[PDB]
């Protein structure tokens, strides 16, 4: 149940994509940037909170936050 | 009481003594033991924000490193804790037992 | 020519960026219409150890 | 005297820790032969005692009812009383060391960031121009002044804020 | 369970319980929240600490009536020890009875160590029946407010927004009212009652209307000879009891102590609360409520900008901001309280207010270090809370310009400066101390840096202390200081600050000097570490957006080098670690340089407290004796409860250790593998859970070892105060 | 399975071993040394390391025997005395050395 | 994809002999996962949970406790063995749920059909303070 936002400062690298264990985040077209790719958010019930997402985004400031919330079994980790 | 308390009076009366040193290894044994808590309970993320603060002042100055200061990384600030930790437990033994033990009784 | 000269030193002046009010080399500027087209190299690294960010043409301005 | 202390020449503890520490030496002297090397040892260390005290008496010092001497810090009373060796000039001796320091670390700091590369020379350091700055530094208050009133020490508003 | 909010009861974990305690009086974050309805909350809450106050009273009272011995007390107070409540445990043995019983009452009992009885004696009690009487008083006027909580929250009885926001009219009311009336009643009773209970004569209700505080009555009162009432005062061959040596005076300006009591006079407090009923009544006259004259609050503010521009705007903009913010407004209430409590520590030993508490060593001492203890924690909070406005109730485009944003503006400057005077005390504070340890240990004490602080002694040579020979205003008698004052108070005080046989000003040395500067270090670094949690509340370089977050969080992630305790949080979690330190040196000091002079050993503090091993050695290792024994294999004394308490402070001290070292990922792990066991076994596994076990997040965690931390370091020091003071019985 | 047992061990001694020391101090200080742990009370004496002793004290008589004596007199004999001082004299092992013992395990 | 692989509960399994690391009664009460894929010979690989098994050639299935232990199962095949894994949800009630490769396309590589989610158009920063929005939630959306 945490909230994840990206900002109009993606440039599409998909390293956010590539390091969240959990296929949170997905790549969408865009007309924004150079490589016409945006990320997305669709299935956030599924977020952890890992933060590696944060910590591949490249840009001067992140174009990516996990702003932490209520908790869940799933945001848990809990195999029981 | 029977451990501490009593085998402590020979290290404490070694000021004027050739024991005086161990006196003196008795209490910065202490001082690098507390020193160490201030890595172990802390966080490098208080710290790297008082450096910013620090280097304003070195950068209105005009005198600034060229090498960026950093905080330490997280790994080594419990490693450094740890070694501050056990340097001033077991040296503080070694100052209570030789000048126990030296000064026979 | 949409923006600044190519290798021409600029100041930075978004207030969230570790490079504020500090210069840095312009290494491109894109004109195809991109929000953030300005790309800004400095030496000095971020905390996370990249050096280089995309700027826009408002968040720039002249050196000193 | 000042603060209801009296000098140390005239105190009877200053000279009666006088007659205690030698009194354990003399104590540990009896062990020893006459023309051995510990004997010597402790000998000198009688001699340094010996001049230890008379020339903190000499000196003006003012010693309290423990018998140890006392300093004082306001130059008022220091200059008044004649006791400003003690804390008023050495507080002069060491800011123009201190200054040294930052005035040659301030300089090496500028001039290696004027040339490419500026990285190396702080953990590879340049010993020539290092050694140049620091038997410069003679005159530092000279050049601060003369940098303060010029208006190159400060940076203005080039540096990095948070908010 | 929590009805406040939904997002934490749908937690299927332990985290549910833990937080929900946390988060409970905390009406902000609450779910479905008003501004209207958060103050009527408050404004209930706050009739309930009043019941526990007033009910808390009621139980010393009742259990020292009851159980003490306040009649045998006042007969001889020096000699006779109070009570304080009885004791009752099955699990005693025959020797611990026979032990604790010490006291004239038959059970064993616990010797008091607040000044309860030297406070009630002093003020005109002297029965176990005008206790009893007062007991029942409290606990109605602790129901009344208890009832008022509740009736104050119905539909009707509810009051608006508006109200509560009226400033003009509620400070002429407290001010007026609370304060001043207030006090001057209480001299009113120090002149009806308590003054004649000390002259001999019974007051109370019987015959309080009957009786005259002055045979001339209120006719000097009417006629302007008020100085009738400061004609024949007491003399100092006076007992506090009886009418021998007695005067008529109630209102008068002697100054100094009381000779058998070593205490204020108390026609002199009583004066005292009348001048300040005065001052608070007038004051409260001030602001404009409801009629044409007084003045505005938000008028002066907007005046008071300097022309030139060194602030700015100026204080414009911060009304609004001041009474729409709660924890501005509570900031500054701690900020004064803290100080305050302070204060009544500091002025207390001083001047003992109360009869027989200067010979009760160990009341003395208790009431220092609980207040002082107190006055950090509270002082900690207003920081605290003072970040907290900065996230949640600062708007910056209505404080443009402002004196606060004009702080918030240049903080670079602030931290840095603050952090040159911590490292500055630190250094060469440090250096002397082992300079003189060193130094002395190659047997030259001679070569000790021993610097008298010439600044202090200035002050009490200029406040009536001939010892230092400065001959300064009011030590010379030539100077008009000393010629006007020297009809009313000097006589009296000039006595007691040149006697050295009190806590009034004592003489200062060189090791006086070196606490006082360590103390420093200290308050300097403490407010640093907690004005950088508010200042950078808002964002860092590190972090920009914090507000976004709040102001309790664990961390950013590992990234960007690592983001572990960046909140306002962990600041203030980090500053109450150097609000103990701070404290323990300030209390440490306060009880060597008493015991010296109890002991009448006051070379043993002047010789020994200018290098550290002196404080290991003659301190702390040699006062640990009579409190170490109070188990021994051959038999207990009546401080065997204080040995236990002093390893029970040394044990909770060390559990905290594990919460602050070890951090959760070791323990998660660990919990999986139990719930694999619980699972597996074959009749355990029968049972099963309601909630999920896991383990303290990262923020409980910090708080829970902070908390075993501040109880061992406060239950262990206890101990060691009151068994090493008791014991010697000086 | 193995961490799972290995955490009920620590608990079960930490308990029966620490708790065992606890329990000699509230009885102290309540006024009841007669409850205490100790030689003179519940002893807990180590049964099987005194049978050693003796065993390897007695083992130049018959599983040793052309031993002139035993390997150490920490098992069992006479006091060596040299300069005035002791040397080595045998070792006693009772209730203190019982819960020291459990308490390194 | 082209249209959702629905999920068949009896395909061969691994040759494992089992360990500790496996379900726990979570699983048969709220939900578990469980993955597939198909190998061209067979191997060894290191599973999430315990330790090596052998899968074997053709289809292969598995059943876990989480969603990571899953996704770290994708990795490790993706790049050592060069794979394409598809793993669904299982809830207690029956119902099936096929998650990862929703679109058929790894998320990692863009594709027509998917539409924006959670996206602001603005900088970070540059968001209101929160005494805007002091008496509800949330100063970031
Ligand atoms: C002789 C002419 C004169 C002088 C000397 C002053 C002087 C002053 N006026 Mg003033 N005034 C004047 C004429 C004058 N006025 C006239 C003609 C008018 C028109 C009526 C006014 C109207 C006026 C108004 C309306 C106000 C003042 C105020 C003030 C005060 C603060 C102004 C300021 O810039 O803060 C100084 C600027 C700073 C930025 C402060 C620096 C803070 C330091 C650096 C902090 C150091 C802290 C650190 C912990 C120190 C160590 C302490 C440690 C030892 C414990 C100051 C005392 C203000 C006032 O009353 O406030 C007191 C105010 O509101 N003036
Ligand atoms: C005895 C233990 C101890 C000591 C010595 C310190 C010391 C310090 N803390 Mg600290 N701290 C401690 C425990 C301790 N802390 C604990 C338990 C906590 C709770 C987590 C904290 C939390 C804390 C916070 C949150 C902050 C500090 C800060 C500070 C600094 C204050 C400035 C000052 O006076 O420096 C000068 C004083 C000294 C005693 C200097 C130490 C160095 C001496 C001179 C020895 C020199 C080395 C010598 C040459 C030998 C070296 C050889 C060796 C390398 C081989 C200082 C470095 C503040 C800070 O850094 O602001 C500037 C700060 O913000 N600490
Ligand atoms: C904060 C620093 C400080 C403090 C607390 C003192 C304190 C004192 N100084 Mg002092 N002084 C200082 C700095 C300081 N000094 C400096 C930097 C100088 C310049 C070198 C002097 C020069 C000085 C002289 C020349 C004299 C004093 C004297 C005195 C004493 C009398 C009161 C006084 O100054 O006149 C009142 C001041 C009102 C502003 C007092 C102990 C006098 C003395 O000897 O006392 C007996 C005296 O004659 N001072
Ligand atoms: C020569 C270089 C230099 C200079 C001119 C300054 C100047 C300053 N520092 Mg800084 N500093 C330096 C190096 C320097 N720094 C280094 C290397 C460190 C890391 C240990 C720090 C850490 C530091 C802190 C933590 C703080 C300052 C602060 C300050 C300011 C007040 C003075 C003070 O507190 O001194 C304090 C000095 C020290 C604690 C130790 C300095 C180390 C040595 C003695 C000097 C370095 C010499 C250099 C290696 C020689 C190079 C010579 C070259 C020719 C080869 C001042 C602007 C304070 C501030 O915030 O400003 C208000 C403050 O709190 N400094
Ligand atoms: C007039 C006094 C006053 C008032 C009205 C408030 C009001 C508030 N404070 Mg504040 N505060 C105060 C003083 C005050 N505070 C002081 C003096 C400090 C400094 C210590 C703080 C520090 C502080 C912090 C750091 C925080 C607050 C928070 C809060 C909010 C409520 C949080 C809550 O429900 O926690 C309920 C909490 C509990 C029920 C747990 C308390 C358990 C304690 C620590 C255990 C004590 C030890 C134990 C019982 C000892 C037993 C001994 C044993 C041997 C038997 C609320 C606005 C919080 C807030 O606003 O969040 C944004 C917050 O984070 N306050
Ligand atoms: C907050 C106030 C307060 C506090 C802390 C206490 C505390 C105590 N009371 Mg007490 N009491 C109080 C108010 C208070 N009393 C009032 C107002 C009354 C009047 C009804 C009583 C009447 C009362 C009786 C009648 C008894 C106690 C007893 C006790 C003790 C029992 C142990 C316990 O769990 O409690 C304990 C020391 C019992 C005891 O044995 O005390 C030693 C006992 O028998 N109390
Ligand atoms: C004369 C009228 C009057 C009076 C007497 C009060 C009285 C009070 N109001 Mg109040 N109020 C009034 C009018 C009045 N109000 C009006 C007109 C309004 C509307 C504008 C309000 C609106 C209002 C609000 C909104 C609130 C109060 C609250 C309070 C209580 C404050 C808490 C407390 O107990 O502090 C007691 C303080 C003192 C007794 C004196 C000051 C203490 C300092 C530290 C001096 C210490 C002196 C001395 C050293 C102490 C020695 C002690 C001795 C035993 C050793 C207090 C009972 C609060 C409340 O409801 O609490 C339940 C609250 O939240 N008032
Ligand atoms: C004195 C401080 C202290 C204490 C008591 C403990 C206690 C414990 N630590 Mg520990 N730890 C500490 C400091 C301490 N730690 C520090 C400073 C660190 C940092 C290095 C660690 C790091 C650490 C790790 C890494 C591990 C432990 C583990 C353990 C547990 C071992 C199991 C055991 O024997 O418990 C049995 C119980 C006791 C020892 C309690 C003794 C006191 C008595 C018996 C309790 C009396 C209860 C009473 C009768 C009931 C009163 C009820 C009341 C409400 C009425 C135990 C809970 C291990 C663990 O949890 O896994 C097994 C583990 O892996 N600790
Ligand atoms: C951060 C913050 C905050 C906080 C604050 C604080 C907490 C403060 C502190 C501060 C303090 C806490 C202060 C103190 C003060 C005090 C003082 C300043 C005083 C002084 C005094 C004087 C002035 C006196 C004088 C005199 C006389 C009268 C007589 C005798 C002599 C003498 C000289 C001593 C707040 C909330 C606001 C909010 C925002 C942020
Ligand atoms: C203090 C501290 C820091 C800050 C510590 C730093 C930056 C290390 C400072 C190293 C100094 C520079 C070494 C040199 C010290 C003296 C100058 C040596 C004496 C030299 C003189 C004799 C000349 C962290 O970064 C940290 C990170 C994570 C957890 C805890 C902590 C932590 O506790
Ligand atoms: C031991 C430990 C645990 C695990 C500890 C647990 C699960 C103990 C808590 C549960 C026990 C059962 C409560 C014990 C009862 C208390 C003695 C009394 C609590 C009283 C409250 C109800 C008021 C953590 O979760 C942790 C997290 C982060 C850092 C350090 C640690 C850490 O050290
Ligand atoms: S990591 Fe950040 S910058 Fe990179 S593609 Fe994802 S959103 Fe854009």
């Amino acid at each position: 149940a945490h909230v994840v936002k990206i900002y109009d400062t993606c440039i599409g690298c998909t390293q956010c994509v590539r390091a969240c264990p959990l296929d949170v985040l997905e790549m969408v077209p865009w007309d924004g940037c150079k490589a016409a790719q945006m990320a997305s958010s669709p299935r956030t019930e599924d977020c952890v909170g890992c933060k590696r997402c944060e910590t591949a985004c490249p840009t001067d400031f992140l174009s990516v936050r996990v702003y932490l919330g209520n908790e869940s079994t799933r945001s848990l980790g809990l195999a029981y | 009481r029977d451990f501490l308390w009593a085998q402590s009076s020979q290290v404490i009366q070694s000021y004027g003594s050739a024991l005086s040193a161990y006196g003196l290894m008795f209490l910065g044994a202490h001082f690098v033991w507390a020193f160490s808590l201030m890595f172990l309970f802390s966080g490098r993320g208080y710290w790297q924000e008082l450096i910013e603060s620090i280097v304003w002042a070195h950068n209105k100055l005009r005198v600034a490193p060229s090498i960026q200061p950093r905080a330490l990384s997280i790994t080594q600030g419990r490693a450094v804790g740890v070694a501050h930790y056990l340097l001033g437990g077991i040296a503080t033994t070694w100052s209570f037992f030789l000048a126990r033990i030296i000064a026979v009784g | 020519e949409i923006g600044p000269k190519r290798g021409s030193l600029v100041k930075v002046l978004r207030p969230e960026s570790y490079w504020y009010n500090q210069v840095g080399k312009v290494v491109s500027v894109d004109q195809s219409g991109i929000r953030y087209p300005v790309v800004v190299r400095f030496e000095n690294q971020n905390y996370a150890g990249v050096s280089t960010n995309n700027y826009a043409l408002d968040e720039i301005e002249e050196v000193k | 005297d000042i603060a209801g202390l009296t000098p140390c020449s005239e105190s009877k503890a200053y000279n009666k820790l006088e007659r205690k520490e030698l009194k354990v030496l003399d104590k540990r002297l009896k062990q020893y032969e006459p023309g051995s090397a510990p004997y010597l040892a402790l000998q000198a260390t009688k001699e340094r005692t010996e001049n230890r005290f008379k020339t903190y008496a000499k000196q003006g010092l003012l010693c309290g009812n423990d018998g140890l001497p006392h300093l004082i810090s306001d130059p008022g009373l220091a200059l008044r009383f004649n006791h400003a060796g003690e804390v008023f000039i050495p507080t002069f001796g060491f800011l123009y060391v201190a200054g040294y320091i930052g005035h040659v670390g301030r300089q090496y700091i500028i001039l290696s960031k004027e040339d490419a590369k500026p990285t190396d020379k702080e953990i590879i350091l340049d010993v020539p121009l290092a050694l140049k700055l620091a038997f410069q530094g003679w005159a530092w208050p000279l050049a601060s002044i003369q940098e303060l009133r010029n208006g190159s020490l400060l940076e203005k508003d080039e540096n990095i804020t948070v908010s | 369970f929590p009805k406040f909010s939904q997002g934490l009861a749908q937690d299927p974990s332990t985290r549910r319980i833990w937080y929900g305690l946390a988060t409970a009086h905390d009406f902000e974050s609450h779910d479905g929240m008003t501004e209207e309805n958060l103050y009527q909350k408050i404004f209930a809450s706050h009739f309930g600490q009043l019941a526990i106050i007033f009910l808390w009273t009621s139980g010393n009272l009742f259990h020292v009536a009851w159980q003490g011995n306040f009649e045998q007390w006042v007969t001889d107070p020096i000699h006779v020890r109070p009570i304080a409540h009885a004791i009752w445990d099955p699990h005693f043995g025959q020797p611990a009875v026979e032990a604790f019983t010490r006291g004239g009452a038959s059970g064993p009992v616990n010797i008091a160590t607040s000044g309860v009885y030297q406070w009630w004696y002093t003020i005109g009690l002297r029965s176990n029946q005008e206790l009893y009487v007062s007991s029942v008083f409290l606990a109605l006027v602790s129901a009344v407010f208890l009832f008022a909580g509740w009736l104050h929250l119905q539909p009707n009885f509810q009051p608006s927004l508006s109200w509560f926001k009226d400033a003009e009219s509620r400070l002429n009311h407290h001010l007026a009212g609370l304060f001043g009336v207030s006090s001057l009643a209480w001299t009113g009773h120090l002149v009806h009652v308590a003054i004649p209970e000390s002259r001999g004569q019974h007051v109370g209700w019987d015959n309080f209307l009957s009786v005259l505080p002055h045979p001339q009555g209120l006719t000097p009162f009417w006629s302007g000879n008020w100085a009738a009432y400061a004609q024949n005062p007491d003399t100092a061959s006076h007992a506090f009891g009886t009418a021998d040596g007695s005067g008529t005076a109630i209102l008068t300006f002697l100054g100094g102590f009381h000779p058998q009591t070593q205490s204020l006079w108390l026609s002199d407090m009583a004066h005292h609360h009348l001048a300040i009923a005065v001052l608070f009544i007038v004051a409260g006259h001030m602001y404009r409520t409801n009629f044409g004259i007084g003045h505005r609050l938000e008028a002066i503010l907007e005046a008071h900008t300097p022309p030139a521009g060194g602030l700015g705007a100026g204080h414009k903009g911060l009304f609004h901001t001041v009474n729409n913010s709660l924890h501005f407004q509570l900031g500054l209430a701690l900020a004064s309280v803290g100080t305050i409590t302070s204060l009544v520590a500091q002025h207390m030993y001083s001047l003992p207010p109360y009869a027989y508490l200067a010979v009760d060593f160990t009341t003395q001492a208790s009431l220092y270090t609980h207040h002082q203890y107190i006055a950090g924690f509270i002082m900690c909070g207003a920081f605290a809370h003072g970040a907290i406005f900065f996230i949640r109730d600062y708007d910056p485009e209505q404080n443009k310009g402002n004196v606060l944003a004009r702080v918030l503006d240049h903080k670079e400057a602030i931290i840095s400066h603050l952090s040159w005077v911590s490292l500055f005390l630190g250094f060469h504070t440090l250096g002397l101390y082992v300079h003189n340890d060193v130094v002395q240990a190659f047997g030259t004490p001679e070569k000790q840096i021993l610097i008298e602080p010439v600044f202090a002694q200035w002050i009490q040579a200029a406040q009536g202390k001939s010892l230092y020979g400065f001959d300064l205003l009011l030590a010379s008698s030539s100077s008009p200081a000393y010629s006007a004052g020297q009809s009313l108070w000097l006589p009296g005080w000039l006595e007691a600050i040149n006697n050295n046989q009190n806590s009034l000003f004592l003489t200062i040395g060189p090791g006086d000097f070196l606490v006082h500067h360590a103390i420093a270090l200290g308050l300097h670094t403490t407010t640093l570490i907690l004005v950088k949690g508010a200042l950078d509340a808002r964002g860092s370089k590190l972090m920009p957006d914090k507000k976004d977050f709040g102001y309790s969080f664990p961390c950013d992630g590992p990234g960007r080098g690592g983001t572990c305790d960046i909140s306002a949080y962990d600041a203030f979690y980090l500053a109450v670690f150097w609000m103990l330190n701070t404290i323990g040196w300030v209390t440490f000091y306060w009880h060597w340089k008493h015991l010296t002079l109890w002991q009448g050993n006051v070379s043993q503090f002047d010789e020994s407290s200018t290098y550290l091993m002196g404080w290991l050695r003659d301190y702390l290792w040699l006062n640990s004796s009579q409190l170490i024994n109070g188990y021994n294999p051959f038999g207990m004394n009546s401080l065997s409860v204080w040995a236990w308490t002093f390893l029970f402070g040394h044990l909770v001290y060390a559990t905290g250790f594990m919460f602050l070292i070890s951090w959760r990922g070791y323990w998660q792990e660990l919990i999986e593998t139990l719930v694999w066991a619980h699972e597996k076994t074959p009749l355990a596994n029968l049972v099963y859970w309601k909630d999920k076990p896991v383990a303290l997040s990262i923020v409980q965690a910090r708080l829970v070892g902070l908390a075993h931390f501040s109880v061992g370091y406060i239950f262990t020091y206890a101990a060691f105060l009151i068994a090493s003071t008791a014991g010697r019985f000086g | 399975a193995i961490i799972s047992h290995l955490n009920w061990v620590s608990i079960f001694l930490g308990f029966h071993s620490f708790g065992l020391y606890i329990h000699n101090d509230t009885m102290s200080a309540l006024g009841r040394p007669q409850d205490m742990f100790s030689d003179t009370a519940i002893q807990l004496q180590p049964v099987f390391a005194q049978w050693i002793q003796n065993t390897h004290f007695t083992a130049p008589q018959l599983t040793a025997p052309n031993a002139l004596a035993a390997t150490s007199l920490t098992w069992g004999g006479d006091v060596v005395a040299v300069g005035g001082k002791v040397a080595m004299m045998p070792i006693a092992l009772g209730t203190s050395d019982f819960l020291v013992h459990h308490i390194h395990a | 994809p082209w249209k959702q692989p629905e999920l068949d509960p009896d395909t061969p399994s691994p040759i494992f002999g089992g360990s500790t690391g496996g379900l726990l009664r979570k699983a048969q009460v709220e939900e578990f996962y469980v993955i597939t894929w198909e190998s061209p010979k067979e191997q060894i690989f290191e599973m999430p949970t315990g330790g090596a098994a052998i899968m074997r050639k053709g289809p292969n299935l598995l059943k876990f406790a989480r969603k990571e232990q899953c996704m770290a199962l994708t990795t490790q095949l993706r790049s050592k063995f060069r794979q394409t894994p598809c793993f669904y949800r299982v809830y207690a009630d029956g119902k099936v749920q096929y998650l990862h490769p929703k679109d058929g396309v790894y998320p990692e590589k863009v594709n027509a059909g998917r539409v924006g989610v959670n996206q602001n158009m603005r900088s970070i920063g540059k968001n209101v303070d929160p005494i805007k929005v002091v008496k509800f939630t949330g100063s970031e959306p």
